[PDB]
């Protein structure tokens, strides 16, 4: 399943994932990408942010789906 | 008995609703908005039908598109946002020195400093409303940037204001992704300690209006008694804001981008824009005034910039 | 732990605190010394900005460091 996250400058990448994936997973999976700590990383979708525990079935996240991340920088 | 209207988040997707006249709008779509009208309260006209609606994200979809939309997570701001655009939408908006500025009016001064500012600055906005508002603000239209400006600072109109903090505010949702500040503190035996900052971070500083003394050396208090030496080593980024307490400054030509002056006290302040071209224009409002240069109480100094690389180096003691 | 905070006339004063304290503590600990509403008040460290969400061992505020307190202007 290929799914897509985007920052709000627009940057996008994809990535192939699994319904059954959870956030830091998928968290994982984009320090893994891009190198990004998942510490630093906030996910959001339909407008609500999203929990590290609950899974990517959970949150309606489809095919092709768009996931917006911004970053929070440790101080 | 039903009527045919649309209810959008975003003013670009309108969505479909048979709104049933017997009830207000308030018991079926929420918090509702005509034209930054407030009729919640009021039942469907016959006079509405075909009309856009405001209303506040109550589903995923329009969640979803009201935070691609603002960049925002707070489901209230649609509120705010549109009870200061009833207010900024009366402001009267003149070009002064080819920059849009505004009317004194509401204690605008602060908001007519960022705006003119901002105008001056190389910039990308991220929140798609900010960025449509910021050129429809340089076209002359900037109404809705002011109450966007408003909302996204968590201030009412008529409150008095920092420009500083409502500039931090907005470089929040603007892209300084790239923008990289690295700095190098050098005390007398705790050695060299280096420091990195980014985005808003990478763009700001508040203890001295000089540029060049950033460059040069600051003195601050450090661990062993003997005040340390800070200074920058590395500036990428488009341009620079240097902040300080209200102090008396000198101003010259060739020194600087833009700047903002604060008269007053801590109680209650007016502020001023300067610009600096051919000569130096002084913005207060809708008045201009052309200056030579200015000695004055100022508080924001902004300087252009690319990429800046350094001469300095350490002496491991 | 002591540290620094120094005040816009050059009165420079002590608070203790520890490093699990976020800048709202702190920024309430200078209320109740020099009477000042933490509303009005603006803690900034080597010229950077600091905000309420954070601690100072989030922005790394060690031993002893020393912050310069200002207040919002109102224009
Ligand atoms: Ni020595």
């Amino acid at each position: 399943m290929q799914i897509f996250v985007k920052t709000l400058t627009g940057k996008t990448i994809t990535l192939e994932v699994e319904p059954s994936d959870t956030i830091e997973n998928v968290k994982a999976k984009i320090q893994d990408k891009e190198g990004i700590p998942p510490d630093q990383q906030r996910l959001i979708f339909a407008g609500k942010q999203l929990e590290d525990g609950r899974t990517l079935s959970d949150y309606n996240i489809q095919k092709e789906s768009t996931l917006h991340l911004v970053l929070r920088l440790r101080g | 008995k039903t009527i045919k209207v649309f209810t959008t988040v975003d003013n670009t997707n309108l969505h479909t609703q048979l709104v049933d006249m017997s009830m207000t709008y308030g018991q079926q779509f929420g918090p509702t908005y005509l034209d930054g009208a407030d009729v919640t309260k009021i039942k469907p006209h016959v006079n509405h039908e075909g009309k856009t609606f405001f209303v506040l994200p109550s589903d995923d979809t329009l969640r979803s598109e009201a935070f691609e939309y603002y960049h925002t997570l707070d489901e209230s701001f649609l509120g705010r946002y549109m009870s200061a655009l009833n207010h900024t939408k009366k402001w009267k908006f003149p070009q002064v020195g080819g920059l849009t500025s505004i009317k004194w009016a509401d204690n605008n001064c602060y908001l007519s400093s960022v705006l003119l500012a901002l105008q001056q600055l190389e910039v990308k906005f991220n929140a798609p409303a900010l960025q449509e508002a910021y050129y429809r603000a340089r076209a002359g239209d900037a109404a809705n940037f002011c109450a966007l400006i408003l909302a996204y600072s968590n201030k009412t109109v008529g409150e008095l204001g920092d420009v500083r903090e409502t500039m931090t505010h907005l470089l929040q949702h603007a892209n300084l992704e790239s923008a990289k500040r690295v700095l190098n503190v050098v005390c007398k035996h705790c050695g060299q300690k280096t420091t990195t900052l980014t985005g808003v971070e990478a763009v700001m500083y508040m203890g001295t209006l000089s540029y060049d003394n950033l460059k040069t050396g600051v003195s601050i208090p450090c661990v062993c008694g003997r005040d340390a030496t800070q200074y920058l080593v590395q500036q990428e980024s488009s341009f620079v804001m240097m902040s300080a307490p209200p102090a008396e400054y000198k101003l010259q030509q060739g020194t600087f981008l833009c700047a903002n002056e604060y008269t007053g006290n801590y109680q209650c302040g007016h502020y001023t824009h300067i610009t600096a071209k051919e000569t130096l224009y002084r913005i207060d409002g809708a008045h201009l005034t052309k200056m030579s240069e200015y000695k004055g109480p100022v508080t924001d100094v902004f300087y252009k910039e690319t990429s800046y690389t350094t001469t300095i180096k350490p002496l491991e003691h």
